[PDB]
């Protein structure tokens, strides 16, 4: 039963408390995505200008 | 409930990208004015289409 | 340079697809989900105890 | 009967469904062939970069 | 004269880089790889995983 | 069946449609040939 | 089966991946054709050194 309880830790929100572990990975992914896209496009546009 | 779990975070991630759009176009438009006037006969046709 | 890069890439992808096909061929010929300890060891041990 | 039950038990651990693996290796063979083409195409084309 | 050489040569370069990407996806068989291939849906991919 | 639905929904996101990519691939190859002929002529000047 | 294990164990030392070798082969083949061309054009330019 303690073994059963451990598994539920994965179901817990604790670390992502507004979220869970899953959403930490996914939201970090989304962050890098926004950064990648916006910076790439800014770089391309300024290269066009130069 | 899980469908909503997807939906909510997905839109929350969505919004920031449009702010990125806005600031990008702000700086781009900052430059097109100069390139148009300083073009003085030229035209950055790519800056026309890209925006 | 990038000629090199893309041909190498093709090589990477093709080799990975072949490796998948080859593991498929393993289980294909043997007709067994498993034959090795490094496939899924727990199934192997449960097989010995069940035997 | 107790032997039969364990005999049925055994297979699920080690045996393979046949249809899944067959269909699988068929489709992966097709993908393999396509990527093979792409290699041959890309290198022959790369030859024109300089076939000039 | 430089401008003309750069114009056509970079034309070749971007045409190649386009083909390179199509080549990437075609050879691999995956439409999506990374923040540069999918800054958006890959997160939902993690969720569904 | 839940797992099957998940399996296909994943393909919706990740996978690539062979037909579209092969078509674009051939078309861009043609574009490459066009660009290369352009270059060699312009250099012929 | 142990002899087959030996056979595969032999491969790791001596067997050649056909894709790697053929990719390298066409790669160096292109190199071989191109290099000829450069020699030719450079030698023509030399001929024009005198002219």
């Amino acid at each position: 039963r303690n073994g059963q309880a451990l598994l539920d830790l994965q179901n817990s929100n604790v670390v992502g408390g507004n979220k869970t572990f899953n959403d930490a990975y996914a939201t970090l992914v989304s962050d890098v995505g926004n950064k990648t896209s916006t910076l790439k496009t800014s770089s391309t546009t300024q290269a066009n200008v130069v | 409930r899980d469908q909503d779990k997807q939906v909510n975070i997905a839109i929350g991630s969505s919004v920031a990208q449009i702010n990125n759009y806005a600031k990008q176009i702000a700086n781009l438009n900052d430059q097109i004015s100069r390139m148009t006037g300083v073009g003085a006969g030229a035209s950055p046709n790519d800056l026309l289409d890209q925006r | 340079i990038s000629t090199q890069m893309m041909y190498e890439q093709n090589m990477s992808g093709i080799t990975n697809s072949q490796a998948e096909w080859m593991k498929l061929g393993e289980q294909m010929s043997t007709g067994k989900r498993v034959t090795n300890p490094s496939d899924d060891p727990i199934a192997a041990s449960q097989a010995v105890v069940l035997s | 009967d107790r032997a039969l039950g364990q005999k049925l038990q055994m297979s699920n651990l080690v045996d393979v469904d046949w249809n899944s693996v067959i269909s699988s290796y068929v489709m992966q063979q097709a993908a393999l062939q396509a990527s093979y083409k792409t290699f041959t195409d890309m290198q022959g084309m790369s030859l024109f970069q300089l076939n000039r």
